[PDB]
């Protein structure tokens, strides 16, 4: 019981260690934000535009 | 009644094979048993639309990293296969 209950306690940490190794596993590669234009795009009318 | 089970490796492997070692089989047996618990439920969630698809992605999480947990888990298992060897 007790020692059982340690024993438990001792594995919940090794699990817990290798858990936060699989989050920053997950984080070494990560592509929250992209870099884009994400505007408009170019017409012929802007060609003819004088800007 | 003639069962006979028994109790450098040889012994060792058998004290893996024994299910209730105190503090070693435990910790042998819950944390794989963590490890096929959530490479079932990763299985699972990746087929949600919110989870893992492009279920709510069409508007603008989906993250594509279960397939890392796959592989750490396959890992684990592959690994443990040897062990078993």
């Amino acid at each position: 019981a007790a020692a059982a209950k340690g024993i438990a306690i001792a594995l919940l940490v090794i699990l817990v260690i290798c858990s936060l190794i699989v989050t920053s596993v997950i984080l070494l590669t990560p592509a929250e934000d992209n870099s884009l234009s994400q505007k408009k795009k170019v017409t012929v009318e802007d060609l003819f535009s004088e800007d | 009644d003639a069962d006979t089970d028994t109790a450098a490796r040889q012994r060792v492997w058998r004290a893996f094979e024994n299910p209730h070692t105190s503090t070693m089989a435990l910790v042998f047996y819950y944390v794989t048993g963590f490890f096929i618990a959530v490479s079932v439920i990763a299985n699972v969630v990746e087929t949600v639309p919110c989870g893992s698809s492009p279920g709510h992605i069409k508007e603008l999480r989906y993250a594509v990293a279960f397939f890392c947990l796959d592989t750490a888990c396959v890992m684990i298992f592959t690994v443990e296969y040897l062990l078993r060897l």
